[PDB]
């Protein structure tokens, strides 16, 4: 509810000290956006050389272990991606200490709607709600100034009728789907441009941030291109090349493709594993696989030349890469492939597509790495976080490729198993919504991570619906290996075929909390996201039955 | 041949200006190689294609007409590094090993002939060394023309003109500079793809510093050009071999 620059000067005044500082910025959690945000944030701190503590939090339940344990001198705290949904004032408590409260916890979140207790009643925040939903948002505005603090019998009856009158519309609010308005990174950059830093790798961090989520909607991002492209116009390494030159040597616009790993993998394998194309062309089917080859017969690209790594393909095919696709792809309905994208060239190393980089980092997060076992695993993810954090750095590229050799493999897993599902037609159309469960599969170790099931779930909800009449219906998935029937189940959102009228607001967040409040059968919201929960095989089936009814949508 | 000047200028500009942040990998590859008296250079194609797409566009087009202009191009560089004036310095061999896409032995059929082909197979036996020639002087049986012939790679008959004839040219072996050659013969790996048939073995000629680099029986991945030689045994029926530049054994192997 504040100016970004002024919130900045506040976090400046409470900061400096000695033995300074002290602030712990919480990077959270598994979302690439977090990295994108906190890296340019951390670089900004290093600019004024302000000491910081940076914590890789996984579990939402895990945050309590930290904040309740170690805090001493820390008067100014910062947090990322948490608290937009569940309020930490009740969760942490707080317990006001010393107006002009000593500690300011900044909470940065893209999630909506905000918790009601957060924005109004200033204690721990210093909210980041600005500027996306301001709004009004008159529904939260009347939620308090009316409620607080609230012949005489008719005035009591009138008063109470008014109270429930506000409580109904208030109940409409805060019970709702969790949907990201704008990427937190973008706003950190809006905060950053007011201070005056135009830095190139910074901007690349923004591009990374925005393009973190295009796998899932945009939704506003379709109109974020002005806010990026203009900035790309606010700077330039050289008016003209001047090949290369070995330095600056920076990012530029190119006809990029939702196509998967075009530059770091072989072309044919790049269609065959791509996510948008696995749908429209029915590639899980042997009968459709051929249709790809017909694409190549249309392009005049040899099959043998399609099998070869993209660095080494002939030059003629490169110069025709932006034409041939126009000549052909239009006929297959694949006409939405070509985006205007961002590509940063490091020169003699190669170039990297904005999206593919994100595929590298995601790749890093799950691989390349009774409560003791889950804690130890979540711990392994915590360590792995930094292995992924390092790849963002420019000076070490040598491990970034270790991401990509993984990012390929994962797909080779994901695709494979994905097909293993469609052969058995495991989809249960049900009535109100679509649902699935993986009872058996190869290498569930890869599927342990929330984000792995976010991408498999994504390639599957994308596959089932082209569309593909009728009625985009949200999907459900489940997997188990070890940790005694943890059976991780993540919520999902429907995918429109590039024509998106409504955000549609994932409802699993609410539907799960209704069940936690009913019989709560081995239901665990331990994962940071409201869409993804844990379950046991003993209680999963009654849970599934209680999921089927009553349907909130 | 101003075109060869144009190509070699690009190769010099590729060696002197190449930057991996910030050491020059090649330029130091060179020095650290002449000091130990290795007289070789190993190019990493990914850096090459990163630098200019163009020179790799031509180098995958007609390799055997180009690669020696790359050799002379690099040895003209070691002249400005290893020594200074105002000898003798052999033209270095380049060994280029790169990822690309593995092309299995069975799948080599024409069509890629004279186009660089990376592949993988277990070496059967190594043939005993024998020298080819590099620089040899020649005198005529009659007019006694003193001709210094620079033979290059990659067969080549001697010139008949200064009766005289038909081929009055003698090889002077007292001044002739010689290199070495190997002839690996490699049987493709037993895992794939024997099916029901005995696996084929393509004959390969290693040379200079790759020679005796590999003990027979060790799995390797060869790079090299693919090309054909005559060897009367019709019609016409020329038989296939793989020139190697350059060989890289599997991990490690020492």
């Amino acid at each position: 509810i504040s100016q970004f620059s002024e919130a900045y000067n506040k976090i400046l005044r409470n900061s400096s000290s000695h033995s300074s500082c002290q602030l712990v910025i919480f990077v959270s959690c598994l979302n690439i956006d977090a990295l994108c945000a906190t890296k340019m944030l951390s670089l900004l701190f290093k600019k004024q050389l302000v000491q910081s503590q940076i914590v890789p939090i996984f579990g939402y339940s895990e945050l309590r272990r930290h904040y309740s344990q170690l805090d001493d001198n820390i008067n100014s705290l910062l947090l990322v991606g948490f608290g937009g949904v569940i309020d930490l004032e009740a969760f942490l408590e707080i317990d006001p200490q010393e107006q002009s409260f000593r500690r300011d916890i900044y909470v940065l979140d893209a999630h909506r709607p905000w918790n009601l207790d957060n924005i109004f009643g200033s204690q721990i925040i210093q909210c980041f709600d600005d500027g996306t939903v301001d709004d009004t948002l008159g529904e939260q505005k009347e939620a308090y100034y009316k409620l607080l603090e609230l012949n005489d019998l008719s005035k009591r009856k009138q008063r109470k009728k008014q109270i429930h009158e506000y409580e109904g519309v208030l109940e409409e609010y805060y019970s709702q789907g969790t949907t990201v308005v704008n990427s937190i990174s973008a706003q950190i950059y809006s905060l950053l441009s007011a201070i005056g830093e135009t830095n190139l790798s910074n901007l690349w961090l923004n591009i990374l941030g925005t393009t973190s989520l295009d796998i899932a909607y945009a939704q506003v991002y379709n109109r974020l291109y002005p806010l990026l492209q203009d900035e790309v116009k606010r700077l330039t390494p050289s008016s003209r090349n001047s090949v290369k030159t070995p330095d600056t040597l920076t990012l530029n616009i190119q006809p990029d493709y939702y196509l998967f790993l075009l530059r770091h993998s072989s072309l044919y394998d790049s269609f065959y594993y791509s996510n948008y194309v696995n749908a429209k062309l029915s590639l899980w089917n042997e009968n459709g696989k051929k249709r790809l080859h017909k694409m190549f017969a249309r392009m005049g690209i040899p099959l043998s030349t399609a099998q070869e790594t993209w660095l080494y393909m002939d030059h003629s095919i490169k110069r025709e890469l932006g034409i041939i696709f126009d000549k052909n792809l239009d006929r297959y309905g694949l006409q939405d492939i070509i985006r205007d994208g961002f590509v940063r060239t490091l020169g003699y190393r190669g170039s990297i597509s904005a999206s593919e980089f994100v595929e590298a980092l995601t790749a890093l997060l799950e691989v390349g790495n009774s409560a003791q076992k889950l804690t130890n695993l979540r711990k392994r993810w915590v360590s792995n976080f930094w292995l992924s954090w390092d790849a963002l750095d420019d000076r070490k590229v040598e491990l970034l490729n270790r991401g990509i050799q993984l990012a390929q493999d994962l797909q080779r897993a994901i695709f494979n198993t994905g097909v293993a599902i469609l052969e058995k037609k495991l989809i249960k159309h049900l009535r109100i919504y679509r649902l699935c469960v993986l009872q058996d599969g190869p290498d569930l170790d890869l599927y342990r991570n929330p984000l792995t099931l976010l991408r498999l779930g994504n390639w599957l909800i994308e596959c089932c619906a082209e569309s593909e009449d009728k009625q985009l219906l949200p999907m459900v998935l489940a997997s188990i290996d070890e940790n005694t029937d943890t059976y991780l189940v993540a919520g999902l959102t429907p995918r429109y075929p590039r024509g998106t009228k409504k955000p549609i607001l994932n409802n699993f967040s609410m539907a799960f909390q209704q069940i936690t409040a009913e019989t709560d059968a081995k239901v665990r919201i331990d994962n940071f996201e409201s869409s993804i929960i844990e379950i046991r095989r003993e209680d999963l089936s009654p849970f599934l039955e209680k999921l089927t009814l009553s349907g909130l949508l | 041949d101003d075109d060869n000047t144009e190509i070699i200028k690009s190769f010099k500009n590729f060696i002197l200006e190449f930057r991996l942040d910030s050491q020059f990998i090649y330029r130091d590859q060179l020095r650290n190689n002449i000091l130990v008296k290795n007289y070789s250079l190993t190019v990493n194609m990914e850096h090459l294609i990163g630098y200019n797409e163009d020179i790799y566009k031509k180098l995958s087009d007609e390799p055997s007409d180009i690669i020696p202009l790359f050799e002379t191009a690099i040895t003209q560089v070691a002249k400005r590094i290893s020594i200074l004036s105002r000898n003798s310095l052999p033209t270095f061999q380049l060994i280029l090993n790169s990822n690309a896409n593995q092309i299995p032995l069975r799948d080599l059929d024409s069509e890629h002939v004279s186009k660089i082909v990376r592949l993988s197979g277990i070496i059967i036996s190594t043939s005993v060394l024998s020298s080819r020639a590099t620089y040899l002087s020649i005198m005529c049986r009659n007019c006694r023309h003193t001709t210094s012939i620079t033979i290059n790679n990659f067969t080549v008959s001697l010139p008949r003109s200064c009766n005289c004839g038909p081929d009055p040219y003698i090889i002077i072996h007292e001044s002739s500079k010689f290199i070495d050659q190997q002839f690996l013969k490699l049987q493709e790996i037993p895992e794939l793809v024997p099916v029901g048939e005995m696996p084929r073995n393509l004959t390969m000629t290693c040379d200079r510093y790759l020679t005796n680099k590999v003990i027979p029986g060790t799995r390797v991945t060869i790079v090299g050009i693919y090309s054909i030689y005559n060897s009367k045994n019709g019609v016409a029926i020329r038989t296939p071999y793989i020139k190697i530049l350059g060989i890289q054994s599997d991990v490690e192997t020492s």
